[PDB]
DNA sequence: TTTTTATGTACTCGTAGTGTCTGC
DNA sequence: GCAGACACTACGAGTACATA
């Protein structure tokens, strides 16, 4: 901190002029700021009957179909492009929707279910040890409470929680609250 | 008035404008560029189309030319992180010894795999902002990370006003005329020049590239006008037979286009959309969409095309 | 203005406190860490006969290894650096002053709050020692009369109490027990024998090692407690 | 219990053959694949002091390069494990045996139909030719009295016809004819001198690789052909 | 037929020009790059006794380090390449000529527009510097009655505006004036002293290096300029 | 004002780890 | 002769597109 007169060189200027790239990097990483899309001005036009004309902007037959999939007033039209639309021009799939789904409004919230993260890990586990697909696995868990005492079996299987396997269950440090959680109360 | 490069035969690159005035642009846009060249210093800028050949990468070099910058021109896809650390850091830190604005032109920077380089650039732009500025050229903005658009004046092309379009077109016609004098191309009918411009409007590159291919015979006459306004493949015989609701004719055209179906079906959607009433549109997609969908299960493809025609004939209410 | 095995050597080192450097005219040269933490001055045989700033020193010097020792360096026509060799010539870029951090002035060291010294292998011993066992910080302080250094690993020894190497320097005539700390990557000086002046006036202090070639000054670390 | 520098290396190696392992008390380890293709046994000089099952091996040997080498790996106070360190302590999961495929069959290689040796430097040459000459199967057999190896290319040369490689391994004296084919994929030993004992009666069979640091036994591919 | 270290060091070179090669009986070998930019011809120690096309040169040369330095080679009954060792033996796929872009014969070099020569000592310094100086292309013109050479940075440079380097070759006897630019990338020659043969018939134009071992031709750059 | 299906296939980037070879 | 430093490879991250 010598010299004692430096108009502070900004976090960047120091990164670069000194040329250690690892500090330059974290300065890079600074703005990663990941978000994008504007697909809701496309949904909006199909709804409000304004004009966009597409072509210019990226379009998602999956994203437009799903968004509308919300309001039952639309399902007839989406249902249509769903059976039939596989194989239509994005230009088309769009032009159609303009001329079918009639009113306009929608407010935001999609419906996503509530996952008990624990319950999913448990079924994903059972289907692993037992080489069954997910529906029997759910049967097993229903059964395995009501006798044969789920702690007996979760204790045997706590063996494979391999943290490759957790990445399959949730996506965050919620995922590390779980490593511990069945390592525990059985 | 017109800059010619003379090291190129390819002719849409022979006539590439040297300065900001030679460029044909929307009024407000030209004016904002004059404003910039006036102040003598050039900010960080993004030029984007997404329609090709509106003049983005041309105006990039012109802006530099007008302010007399020391300019490094760089292919976007060549500008990976080690380039920015390497060659660009050198140039951006070095001092031009005539006191010229230093400017780095990164052309066609909208590639996806360069996001890592672009982030690395966001810190750079603030460090070296005193020396030199960056002009990015892009076809699709979303390929430019948000913090780079924050740091720039984003100027957006080829989306003129209704008036600009009318002026720009006059300006482009005047220009084409002038290119013809120079090139030895005889203009018999001015109507064909106004037609080439209108045909390919946003894209001024293709509009000149066209002129080369219709000049085979050194003259533009009423006969060339037929080929410029005319449609070389088309759909017309089907569209017409559909309106007339006749069948023997539809029955006969089937085998013609069964040849390549996926393309034909596409044109038919595109072309009927314009020619039929609003709730006929919604019906036509259900009819064409369903037909397209089962094609490739359907065993006789020529018949499957006939089936499509009979279907549309009856249900299409034509505006 | 040719350059000798002697003067290039010391310069490859300044290249490690700071990548670029600014040299003025004299037999005088000096650099600093962009961030402050470090510094270094020196006088040398050969004579700098023009003002110029460099961006890529480590690079610049590599380029010199490739021409004739008797290669005369000049300020080139435009104002960059012409390196005229035997039957060839190289032109390396003069860089923009405002993109190279050099010392404002040759910071003048106060009087010693403390004085002692160090030995070449001792400095060799230490430098060598740390990284191996993972040490990355140290501390000079009075211990049983004399002065000694205690090397820590501040990554796995946060609050600094499990020494992992130690070296004695020479006893302490004055009277009070102080405690000085330095980061380890901050120790750029070249081995050999250095007289070690120490200093303090606030939560701020310094430490100017004196070698028989050049001088190095290193800041302290925030949690050092002098006894003044 | 404590695990050495040589033991752990037969542990990264037994991971290339099974995700999981079960070693038990003794000075013996062994594992074989969930597809019963590949068997590997090894006698170590660190004496394993209890019966444990790990769902994952190559995961465990990871939390073990970090800890220093005291590593009193004991058993946790709740059925899991305890890696004791010079200065820390770590806890790995421990799987119910129902979740690991363990050999359970220290069956003894019957008797050798024929025996022969291979020099380690000459495993070298083959483990490497095959890489860039593109081999994926080989066949051990008799050419001109000695026992040879042929490398082929099951994909390009669909029926082992054009030999991309041959290697000569010291004569056969017994009077038999044979052609033992092995899918290179299912071959996983670290180099070294290896005794080669190959057995087969009629159609069932296998090859056993005796080495001074481990033992290896794999299965002839579909078509191998002999008269024993 | 056998091949020695010296021979191969060549072909490992000729690889960097064309990854394939066709070669026939004699002490002559040659390759020209697929794209029509460079070409090398070679007289060599070892002796070729049959025609053969190699698809993957850069790795055949590789296979060859995988046996002793002496193994004999020939055309197999198998009309492929047999590298036979003391103990082992390899069988390298000889490719169909159709696919190995080779030169039918040897085209003479236009009695040279201009002549001069370059010390191998000198040329090492060019390559050496070019890494150091990011010199990607060069130009050979006439500065004051002598033949110079200038390295550039076509990247940062664009117009070849500023010279970063300038060897000084011979003197210029005759009275034309020119500027022959050369893509550094296109310069694939094992170092050693060369005679230099330049040529141009207007828009036509090339450059020939005349070694002690082989001769090399590279294409000028698009606006190499001259009055020939 | 809202926000991403599951399987298989292909391609580019950066970086880290890996190996063979040469100047002071 | 060995480090240094170069050239190469393997991998994981993010993007993409056709199917269902
Ligand atoms: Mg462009």
């Amino acid at each position: 901190s010598l010299f004692k007169d430096d108009i502070q060189l900004n976090e960047h200027q120091v990164a670069w002029y000194s040329k250690d790239w690892t500090a330059v990097q974290s300065a890079a990483d600074s703005f990663k700021e990941k978000a994008e899309n504007e697909f809701f001005e496309i949904i909006g036009a199909i709804n409000n009957k304004t004009k966009c004309s597409i072509a210019q902007k990226d379009y998602s037959k999956f994203m437009v179909e799903n968004a509308l999939s919300q309001f039952p007033e639309c399902m007839p039209a989406v249902y249509a492009m769903n059976l039939i639309g596989s194989g239509l021009s994005d230009e088309a799939h769009f032009n159609y929707l303009m001329a079918a789904v009639p009113r306009g409004k929608r407010y935001g919230k999609w419906a996503k279910l509530v996952e008990d993260s624990t319950e999913v890990l448990i079924i994903k586990l059972l289907a692993k040890r037992y080489q069954v697909n997910t529906n029997d696995a759910i049967n097993y868990k229903s059964i395995l409470t009501k006798n044969g005492k789920l702690p007996l079996v979760l204790k045997e299987l706590k063996g494979l929680v391999t943290d490759d396997f957790l990445k399959e269950v949730t996506k965050n440090v919620k995922e590390q609250k779980q490593l511990k959680k069945l390592a525990l109360e059985w | 008035m017109i800059t010619v490069n003379e090291k190129e035969h390819i002719l849409e690159q022979k006539y590439r404008p040297s300065t900001i005035d030679e460029c044909i642009l929307p009024a407000f846009d030209k004016e904002t560029f004059k404003s910039i060249t006036s102040k003598g210093k050039i900010p960080h800028i993004i030029l984007h189309s997404p329609s090709p050949g509106t003049g983005k990468t041309t105006v990039a070099k012109a802006l530099c030319h007008d302010v007399n910058a020391d300019m490094m021109f760089v292919n976007g896809s060549d500008c990976k992180i080690d380039f920015v650390r390497g060659p660009l850091t050198n140039f951006a830190s070095a001092a031009s010894f005539d006191g010229r604005q230093k400017v780095i032109v990164i052309d066609e920077f909208d590639r996806s795999g360069l996001a890592e380089s672009q982030r690395h650039l966001r810190s750079f732009m603030e460090a070296y902002s005193s020396n030199c500025s960056i002009i990015i050229t892009a076809n699709n903005i979303d390929g430019i990370i948000k913090p780079l658009q924050s740091r720039c004046r984003v100027i957006t092309f080829g989306q003129p006003t209704d008036e600009d379009k009318i002026e720009m077109m006059k300006q482009m016609i005047r220009r084409l005329t002038e290119i013809c004098k120079h090139e030895g191309i005889a203009i018999a009918d001015m109507k064909v020049v106004a037609a080439l411009v209108k045909k390919n409007f946003p894209d001024f590159r293709k509009t000149i590239g066209e002129l080369d291919s219709y000049s085979s015979k050194g003259v533009l006459d009423a006969g060339i006008l037929s080929l410029v306004t005319n449609d070389r493949g088309a759909i017309d015989d089907v569209l017409e037979s559909l309106k007339n609701k006749d069948v023997k004719q539809l029955r006969a055209l089937a085998p013609k286009y069964a040849a390549d179906y996926s393309w034909f079906v596409g044109k038919l959607a595109e072309e009927i959309y314009s020619r039929v009433t609003p709730q006929s549109i919604i019906r036509m997609y259900e009819i064409v969409g369903e037909n397209n969908q089962y094609h490739g299960i359907a065993a006789n493809t020529e018949l499957h095309l006939a089936y499509l025609f009979i279907q549309l004939a009856c249900e299409m209410q034509w505006k | 203005m040719k350059l000798s095995k002697d003067t290039t050597a010391l310069l490859k080192n300044f290249a490690t406190i700071n990548s670029g450097i600014m040299l003025k005219s004299g037999q005088f040269i000096m650099t600093r860490a962009v961030n402050g933490t470090t510094y270094a001055e020196a006088n040398i045989s050969d004579v700098i006969d023009f003002d110029v700033a460099i961006y890529d020193l480590n690079g610049f010097l590599g380029i010199l290894s490739l021409v004739n020792d008797d290669a005369e360096i000049s300020q080139s026509e435009d104002g960059n650096i012409k390196i005229a060799d035997a039957r060839s010539t190289i032109f390396w870029p003069a860089a923009d002053p405002s993109t190279v951090v050099a010392p404002n002035k040759p910071i003048p060291f106060p009087v010693a709050s403390a004085v002692t010294e160090i030995k070449a292998e001792d400095l060799q011993q230490l430098l060598r020692v740390s990284r191996g066992l993972q040490i990355d910080t140290i501390a000079i302080t009075v211990k049983e009369g004399k002065i000694v250094i205690n090397g820590f690993n501040k990554v796995e020894d946060s609050a600094l109490t499990r020494v992992k190497y130690s070296l004695t320097l020479g006893d302490y005539d004055g009277e009070n027990t102080f405690n000085f700390i330095i980061n380890m990557a901050n120790m750029k000086m070249q081995p050999g024998n250095y007289k070690l002046l120490l200093w303090a006036k606030g939560k701020q202090g310094a430490a100017k090692f004196e070698g028989e070639h050049a001088n190095y000054v290193v800041a302290l670390e925030a949690d050092s407690t002098h006894d003044f």
